[PDB]
């Protein structure tokens, strides 16, 4: 596809999921 | 998923369950990368020692589910397969190297809030994202515990399971086992001194290991759950097929 990886109930809705910050926190460690 | 939690409705829209047609049973996980293509692990399809070699006739694929206790009919799709593509250099004899398979769906499907494909990685995304310590995410309906006897107690989520796990450096992965690990596989999971736990387990294989890109806000499939020794054992890690290394093969079978 071309709109792959953007979720209808999350990314598309500016809503971040419950455990997303755990991933991002790992990046800037 | 050993030590994960319940997925949120719509958490993983590229999830796909590979079922046995009759008697219906969950055989493995899988993921939607287009409206016609599903990605999974070759061993879920072919493992000669167990005389396993499924064909498009004994298989069914389910899409749009995050709770396994009902036929979600309205949000869920069930499709037959058209074709099965197994890597011609898959190695079942020694270490399941190149453990990757592509399933072509009979007819394209209609995306929804619950059905949406994930992205394959490109050269620059794999560079940014593949660093030991960075965390990825594994999903699946597989067993919540390894075990002995029967252990038929529990170990069967009613909802899709999620666990985020850190990428482990290659030398730690090689030294955790006496099996020859190749460049087409990476391991993830916590170390003994990290206190935390989590791992994929029986029935989770073939499923996705994804990571979210901060540069574009998109989810990318970095690995396919492949194997490990037991589930969540101390000093051991789960091994995932390196999607980006097999990118070329994936590309040849779609054009």
């Amino acid at each position: 596809e071309a709109d792959c990886g953007l979720r209808p109930l999350f990314e598309k809705k500016q809503v971040q999921d419950q455990t997303e910050k755990e991933l991002f926190e790992s990046y800037i460690e | 998923i050993v030590e994960g939690q319940d997925a949120e409705v719509g958490l993983s829209p590229w999830q796909v369950m590979l079922f046995r047609k009759s008697p219906q049973e969950l055989l493995c996980g899988a993921s939607l990368i287009s409206d016609r293509w599903v990605l999974t692990a070759a061993h879920c399809l072919l493992y000669p020692p167990w005389d396993k070699n499924f064909t498009v006739d004994d298989l069914l694929v389910r899409i749009g589910k995050h709770s396994r206790t009902r036929y979600e009919r309205k949000v869920e799709k069930i499709s037959m397969l058209d074709k099965i593509y197994i890597h011609p250099r898959y190695n079942w004899k020694e270490n399941l190297d190149r453990d990757i398979a592509l399933l072509k769906l009979k007819r394209p499907i209609e995306l929804s809030d619950y059905i949406h494909p994930v992205c394959l990685p490109d050269k620059q995304t794999a560079a940014k994202l593949l660093h030991a310590g960075f965390k990825g995410r594994v999903t699946g309906w597989g067993n919540r515990r390894e075990t002995w006897t029967t252990s038929v107690a529990e170990v069967q989520p009613s909802v899709l399971q999620v666990v985020n796990l850190p990428l482990v450096e290659r030398p730690v992965c090689k030294a955790s086992t006496r099996i020859r690990i190749t460049d087409n596989m990476f391991c993830a999971g916590y170390k003994p001194g990290e206190g935390k736990r989590g791992d994929a387990c029986e029935g989770d294989s073939g499923g996705p290991f994804v990571m979210k890109s901060p540069y574009n806000n998109r989810w990318y499939q970095m690995g396919i759950v492949s194997w490990g020794e037991g589930c969540d054992r101390d000093g051991k890690y789960g091994f995932y097929t390196h999607v980006f290394r097999l990118k070329k093969w994936i590309q040849k079978v779609i054009d």
